[PDB]
């Protein structure tokens, strides 16, 4: 009756932006990242592999509110380091992680 | 046609649940993706049942 | 043993059914009552003989007259009656009868199984109730003091008045009088006290001496005969002392009954006969009789005013009667037939010398039933409404409850009294406004019909029963009274033999169970009772027939053998029914083992005559669908007890087949995890009323917070709590005695215009819509039409849509076309749709979470439902916890899960049991919150409950209006959401503004938001005369005659009204746009 | 009774009734090592509490 | 009854649930209601380009 | 008011354990050992069946 | 061939109009449902 059409918790809008970045100016090299259209699933997932990475100074994240499957993500890094590539890396890292395991989980599986 | 002492929409729903195949699933699009208005064999897949 | 007890219920049911009352009250109407009722007043200045009563029949145009039938009078709207016939003497059609469905005169009594199956009635269906025009009545219950008996009140300091004695008095068979006598008692307990006594007719009171020498009576000590049992009670006889004073004026019979104002003594006589205590008989050579009863009722007063005896218990239900159908259709009737025997006197004053158009004893009787005012119609509402409602249909138990219902006419009277145990349900009774008012019988209790006295009048005096004419209080001392049905049949010497005889014949059946005999020793006298309205509730039977120690009549012999009914049950003295009176002298068990170490867990536990057949029987319909009762608040159970009248489930299996307005039914129903030994009489597993959710009693996103609980969407998608909603639009063809009729057809121009907004291209040629077709905004679902083309289309309500689910046209015994229209819609949980479980523990949605999000235990389980811990402290509803517990056993071992009351089961029982399948001994399980998986600190009472879906879903209540339809007399807005209306901001909403100080913003809702106007008033007679023709200027204001100094002014329509209407009386409300008084 | 199905994709986030899940078991450190939880308990959590 | 207090327009009544996200002054309003419920605001050239999207 | 394709609460199919049930138990008179056999372990999917009325039944020996 | 009002009894596919009376091709029942549509029907599992 009020409730949204199901499909429009991932498929973006006519002209809307996955990701928007904005810079913070409370504290030097920060920033906050509007994620729309996603979930704990791939925050909490970010999130963690960036306590592995040293390099890091700060990542939290959070929802804005439930009814929208929406969440922002603020990272502040060390100096004159680009958070953007220590979250490519330790996402790729995860793809390394899920290509051995994919690989592990191959070759575990053929023994049967 | 439905002479089911179920309604139309009760069927409806259970259908809905009812597993099915899924192998080469991976290669279809969503007939609300394809360009054929509404749907059609490139992009969905129809059934019949008579009883 | 106890599981035994329970065979012995199972045998009562099998026999008679959860409404015999309403049957056997009806048919005692129809076989017997309606005769004796016809023939006692009847013979005009030519009589009247035995009557006829055909079955069921439809006299319509295009046809005969076709035997109709209950599944068809439903959805034709019609009448569930028929004919009856009376030879009368100086054949005839006179009314239609509604007969009572499942009863005697209905033709399902007798078919069987497939028989009934092909009459396409439901099993299941107990019956009971009529089916006047659709909708089906039931007759509920009325309370009412109970007639014929001795009672005694105090009045307050203030009133000259200090105490006084009533008594109701009517013939238990034939008219029904309701004059009361009121025996009053001047002068408070201080003052220097006269006694005085009211007669109908009789201006002032009458004080007691003349009385005596008015009966025939006129000398003392022959007169302290009849009121003093012992010469020795000096302190009785000195109250009375200064009363013979006041009538020592009088020294005769003659002017005894002349002052009462020849002429007027001869009258006198009549005033004996016919007004001094009617009941008890009019005849003639009785006299004596009364006299006695007279002094034993001044006696019982000062047995009170000597404070020896407490003031009589106004609420004391025993003595209450419940006027059932049966009894009503009676003095309902004597009122009609009383204008109907003065009716026919009418047409004999008109012939100068068939006629009786006999549809007043049918359309006089349809009134009140289909509205719910008794007396007659006419300008006479001075009847009772409550009387007759619409059946509940929301849920099975719903619908029984409102048979099994019982009103109570108007801060005592809505006290819980002792005496309401076992014949009345505790909890089930309806919040505030009336509420307690209206209660429900329990299981066991029944009501009375109708037994004969003589049986046993004459088996009294035929047993030492010495007649009360020649008594002599000295001569005989300790000479046991005697009452019967509230008279006194004389006197008995030892009465203890006498008295278990009859009771024993009773028990082999010659003289009906039914009947009531109280013995109170504690003052010598006899009670008896046969009376039609008495409640009684069944007892087991104790006697020491054993000689060789000191048991229980009842063996294993007589349960295994359980030709046998219920009846016989009762013709072999293993059973008795023990009414509220008889109550007062025995002494009952509660277990009837016990009452014939211990585990330091189970609940502490604390001559013999009778045992309680199972207390788990005192409950209704409400209540006995509460899993443990008895570790929940009371308070809560009461809530339950009417919430459950509001869930949604399935209220019969014919329902795909009638055409009722409003109607839900629950997607997938399920039977609960836990049960009551009572519900399989209740046949609830095959109808039941909710679903059992995977209940998780924690906090999580705080949407579960202040009794609103969160919902897992994921399993909503999976059919969970989805409900049809049913609606039945219905109309006809009107026409007129000048042949001028309407149309069913798809209606466009032709002259008129008159039609609705929405659209009509989903309309067939046939001025109807299919069963396919998809309805919304306000789409007419119907076509009709007035040729005076003017449309009366019925429209779909702009606030509803859904799907056509069968439509269906048919004839109307004025050869009219009959068109009913069903719509169905699925309704799925939504957040915000209300909901609970059995424990008064309602809640609606918050939001909705999905399997992810939701929370969840190593094992994989996962909870369907969230609700807050806050809602247990102060709630204090335990059950529902243990209800969850054994729930999770029964689950996990297969096995049914018993919940009935008071059994042999505890926490520390179940707990162990569980701890044998392999999860914790308290249900408790560990969860990983469903965002990061990781443990939660804490755990969680995860573990299946049973939960109803109540209605009252949202889109049925959501409603916002800006400037919409305007109601007529006002011209404010209108009420209620289904005609577009507008929320009340009522005197207390005002009041919080002011206080505010929002001046304007008030100003601006009362006018701008609602009524507002432009008037004209005046400037010299502050009137709304002027004659404003907004063109050619011209004010005018003529008696005042002005056309120059007028106003005009912006106030709320509503207030001009007001002020017409206040000048419409004749005051004259001057408005003055500048102050002239000064100061 | 006659129908005519038409299946198409989607996932579990659109509706219940694609999911292929259904249950899923996840625990780590039964003995409680990290203290990620308080044990309830009366007398002795080891033994009240199910291995 | 109707005149020391009266049923108005430009009203709207349902059914409440709270949320833990919202400002304690706010009030989260359904979707329907709002596409119902009014207010007359003058055309200023400091509002046109917002109003000029809401008119479309 | 026939069987749940699917279990709300977790989501395992049961829609085919209903003919397999109602014999499991006119013949070999079982509950709880039945279901285990049917593969149906945590009370989650259990509740499903066991909880089950088929109304649909009576609603059958109707006519249209 | 064809269908528009069937019997509650003698299921019978009738078809009628203004005053050619509200009965059945045998049974007097005058009841009868307005059958079907012809243009299918879509409906949503939910
Ligand atoms: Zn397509
Ligand atoms: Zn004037
Ligand atoms: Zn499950
Ligand atoms: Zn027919």
């Amino acid at each position: 009756m009020n409730a949204p059409d199901r499909f429009e918790l991932f498929i973006l809008p006519d002209d809307v932006p996955k990701l928007k970045i904005t810079p913070d100016s409370r504290v030097p090299n920060c920033i906050i990242i509007k994620f729309e259209r996603e979930d704990h699933t791939l925050a909490n997932l970010l999130r963690e592999e960036l306590a592995l990475y040293p390099d890091v100074t700060f990542v939290a994240y959070k929802v804005e509110h439930p009814l929208f499957a929406n969440f922002v993500m603020r990272l502040q890094t060390e100096e004159g380091t680009r958070p953007k590539q220590a979250l490519e890396r330790a996402c790729a890292s995860i793809i390394n992680k899920l290509k051995t395991l994919d690989h592990k989980f191959n070759e575990e599986w053929n023994i049967k | 046609m439905n002479t089911s002492v179920l309604a139309d929409e009760f069927i409806s729903h259970r259908l809905g649940l009812i597993p099915l195949v899924s192998e080469d699933v991976e290669e279809m699009k969503y007939s609300r993706d394809c360009t054929c208005e509404d749907y059609c064999d490139e992009c969905s897949v129809v059934l019949e049942l008579s009883a | 043993t106890t599981e035994d007890c329970w065979t012995v219920i199972s045998a009562f049911f099998e026999e008679k059914g959860l409404v015999s009352q309403q049957l056997d009250s009806f048919d005692e109407f129809m076989e017997t009552s309606i005769q004796d009722l016809v023939w006692e007043e009847p013979r005009l200045i030519i009589r009247f003989g035995k009557i006829y009563l055909s079955r069921p029949t439809m006299t319509e145009a295009d046809g005969t007259t076709h035997a109709m039938f209950p599944q068809e009078a439903r959805l034709r709207n019609l009448t569930y009656s028929s004919p009856v016939y009376l030879d009368m003497e100086k054949k005839v059609h006179i009314g239609k009868v509604p007969i009572m469905l499942r009863s005697k005169f209905c033709s399902l009594r007798t078919l069987d199984e497939v028989d009934l199956y092909k009459m396409k009635e439901c099993p299941y269906d107990m019956g009971g109730y009529f089916v006047i025009n659709g909708s089906e009545k039931v007759l509920i219950a009325q309370e009412r003091s109970a007639a014929n008996i001795v009672q005694v009140f105090k009045k307050a300091a203030p009133s000259p008045i200090s105490h006084v004695a009533e008594i109701r008095s009517a013939l238990e068979k034939g008219s029904r009088l309701i004059s009361t006598m009121q025996i009053k008692l001047y002068g408070r307990e201080d003052k220097g006290r006269t006694i005085k006594a009211t007669l109908p007719y009789v201006k002032q009171d009458i004080p007691i001496v003349i009385v005596f020498r008015a009966l025939g009576v006129v000398p003392d000590g022959e007169i302290l005969q009849h009121i003093c049992y012992d010469e020795n009670d000096w302190q009785m006889l000195e109250m009375l002392k200064p009363c013979i004073e006041e009538g020592f004026v009088i020294q005769d019979k003659e002017v005894a009954l002349d002052f009462i104002g020849e002429k007027r003594i001869q009258y006198a006589k009549d005033i004996l006969q016919k007004e001094l205590l009617p009941h008890i008989t009019q005849e003639e050579g009785f006299e004596t009789r009364k006299t006695f009863f007279l002094g034993y009722m001044v006696n019982r007063l000062l047995l009170c005013a000597l404070e020896r005896k407490d003031q009589d218990d106004r609420d004391h239900f025993g003595k209450k009667r419940l006027d059932l159908a049966g009894p009503l259709l009676a003095n309902l009737f004597r009122i009609l037939f009383r204008k109907l025997t003065r009716e026919i006197y009418r047409y004999m004053q008109r012939c100068i010398e068939l006629a009786v158009k006999s549809t007043t004893i049918t359309s006089g009787l349809k009134y009140s039933l289909a509205t719910g005012n008794w007396g007659e119609q006419k300008k006479a509402m001075s009847s009772r409404a409550g009387v007759s409602q619409v059946l509940n249909r929301y849920t099975y138990s719903s619908t029984l409850s409102h048979l099994r219902r019982t009103n109570t006419p108007i801060a005592k009277p809505r006290q819980l009294h002792n005496t309401h145990w076992g014949l009345v349900c505790p909890a089930e009774t309806p919040e505030g406004q009336a509420c307690g008012l209206v209660k429900n019988l329990s299981l066991l209790s029944g009501i009375s019909i109708g037994s004969p006295s003589e049986p046993i009048i004459n088996f009294l005096e035929e047993w030492g029963m010495e007649p009360l004419e020649d008594y002599d209080p000295a001569q005989h001392t300790k000479s046991t009274r005697i009452f019967v049905n509230g008279v006194w049949t004389g006197i008995h010497r030892d009465p203890s033999m006498l008295v278990s005889t009859m009771r024993d014949l009773r028990r082999s059946g010659a003289i009906s169970p039914e009947v009531s005999i109280i013995r109170d020793i504690r003052e010598r006298e006899f009670k008896i009772f046969t009376d039609v309205g008495r409640v009684y509730r069944p007892l087991f039977i104790v006697e020491d027939d054993e000689s060789k120690d000191n048991e229980l009549r009842i063996t294993k012999e007589h349960i295994r053998k359980i030709v046998y009914g219920w009846s016989s049950l009762v013709t072999s003295g293993v059973i008795e029914y023990v009414d509220g009176e008889e109550e007062e002298t025995i002494m009952i068990a509660m277990t009837p083992e016990d009452l014939q170490l211990n585990d330091t867990a189970k609940r502490i536990k604390p001559t013999f005559t009778h045992c309680e057949i199972h207390p788990s029987m005192i409950l209704g319909v409400a209540a006995s669908i509460i899993p443990f009762p008895d570790h929940n608040q009371s308070p809560r159970n009461t809530y339950q007890s009417a919430m459950g009248k509001q869930a949604m489930g399935v209220f019969l299996t014919n329902y795909n087949v009638r055409m009722d307005t409003m109607a839900n039914i629950l997607y997938y129903p399920q039977k609960p995890l836990a049960k009551t030994q009572a519900m399989e009489y209740l046949k609830f597993r095959e109808l039941p009323a909710g679903q059992n959710a995977i209940v998780a009693i924690a906090c999580y996103s705080g949407y579960n917070q202040e009794d609103s609980m969160i919902m897992n969407q994921s399993s909503i998608d999976r059919g969970l709590f989805r409900s049809l909603f049913f609606r039945s639009y219905m109309d006809q063809e009107k026409r007129f005695g000048i042949s001028i009729v309407e149309e069913f057809e798809k209606p466009t121009r032709a002259t008129t215009l008159r039609l609705k907004h929405g659209t009509y291209e989903k309309l067939d040629e046939d001025g109807l819509i299919a069963p396919g077709v998809r309805v919304s905004g306000d789409d007419i679902i119907i076509g009709k039409t007035t040729p005076i083309k003017r449309d009366a289309s019925t429209p779909l309500r702009s606030t509803e849509n859904g799907i056509v689910d069968q439509v269906l046209l048919t004839t109307n015994q004025e050869g009219l076309k009959f068109v009913k229209v069903r719509m169905r819609t699925t309704k799925v949980p939504q957040i915000g749709d209300k909901f609970a479980s059995r424990h008064g523990q309602k809640g609606t949605i918050g939001v909705t979470y999905r399997h992810e999000d939701m929370p969840f235990s190593a094992e994989g389980i996962v909870p369907d439902l969230i609700i807050n811990p806050h809602a247990i402290p102060s709630r204090m509803t335990v059950a529902h916890l243990i209800e969850c517990l054994l729930s999770k056993v029964g689950s996990i071992r297969g096995y049914e899960g018993d919940a009935t009351p008071f059994t042999d089961l505890t926490v520390d029982a179940v707990s162990n049991l569980l701890r044998d399948n392999g999860y914790q001994s308290r249900g408790f399980e560990v969860m990983y919150n469903g965002h990061t998986g990781k443990k939660l600190m804490a755990q969680v009472f995860f573990g299946p409950t049973y939960y109803q879906r109540l209605r009252h879903m949202v889109d049925d209540k959501i409603h916002a209006r800006a400037r919409g339809p305007v109601q007529v007399l006002t011209r404010q807005p209108v009420e209620g959401r289904s005609r577009d209306g507008g929320l009340r901001f009522g005197e207390m909403e005002r009041d919080c503004m002011i206080a505010h100080g929002a001046a304007g913003f008030l100003k601006e809702r009362l006018m701008e938001a609602s009524d507002a106007f432009r008037v004209h008033v005046c400037g010299i007679c502050g009137l709304m005369s002027v004659i404003a023709n907004l063109k050619k200027n011209q004010f005018e204001c003529r008696s005042c005659k002005n056309k120059t100094n007028i106003y005009q002014l912006h106030i709320p329509y509503a207030a001009k009204l007001l002020f017409q209407e206040l000048m419409a009386m004749n005051i004259a409300p001057r408005l003055y746009t500048e102050r002239s008084g000064v100061s | 009774l006659n129908i005519r199905c038409i299946a198409k994709k989607g996932i579990a986030k659109e509706h219940a009734k694609w999911s292929p899940c259904s249950a899923i078991a996840f625990e780590y450190d039964p003995h409680n090592k990290l203290k990620h939880t308080d044990f309830w308990f009366e007398v002795d959590a080891k033994k009240e509490w199910p291995d | 009854g109707n005149l020391m207090g009266k049923r108005v327009d430009f009203s709207a009544r349902t059914v409440i649930s709270g949320d833990p996200n919202l400002e304690l002054d706010q009030v989260g309003v359904p979707i329907s209601i709002a596409k119902t419920l009014s207010y007359p605001e003058t055309v200023t050239q400091y509002n046109i380009h917002r109003l000029t999207e809401y008119v479309r | 008011m026939i069987i749940p394709v699917r279990c709300f609460s977790c989501g395992k199919v049961v829609g085919d354990k209903w003919d397999a049930y109602l014999r499991l138990l006119e013949e070999g008179k079982q509950e709880g050992d039945a279901l285990d056999e049917l593969k149906l372990k945590r009370y989650c999917c259990r509740r499903m069946v066991l909880t089950h009325v088929d109304l649909i039944e009576k609603f059958l020996r109707y006519n249209p | 061939y064809g269908v528009k009002y069937t019997c509650g009894a003698c299921a019978h596919n009738f078809s009628l109009n203004k005053s050619d009376p509200v009965r059945c091709k045998e049974c007097g029942h005058r009841v009868i449902y307005k059958a079907r549509t012809k243009r299918m029907s879509k409906f949503l599992t939910t």
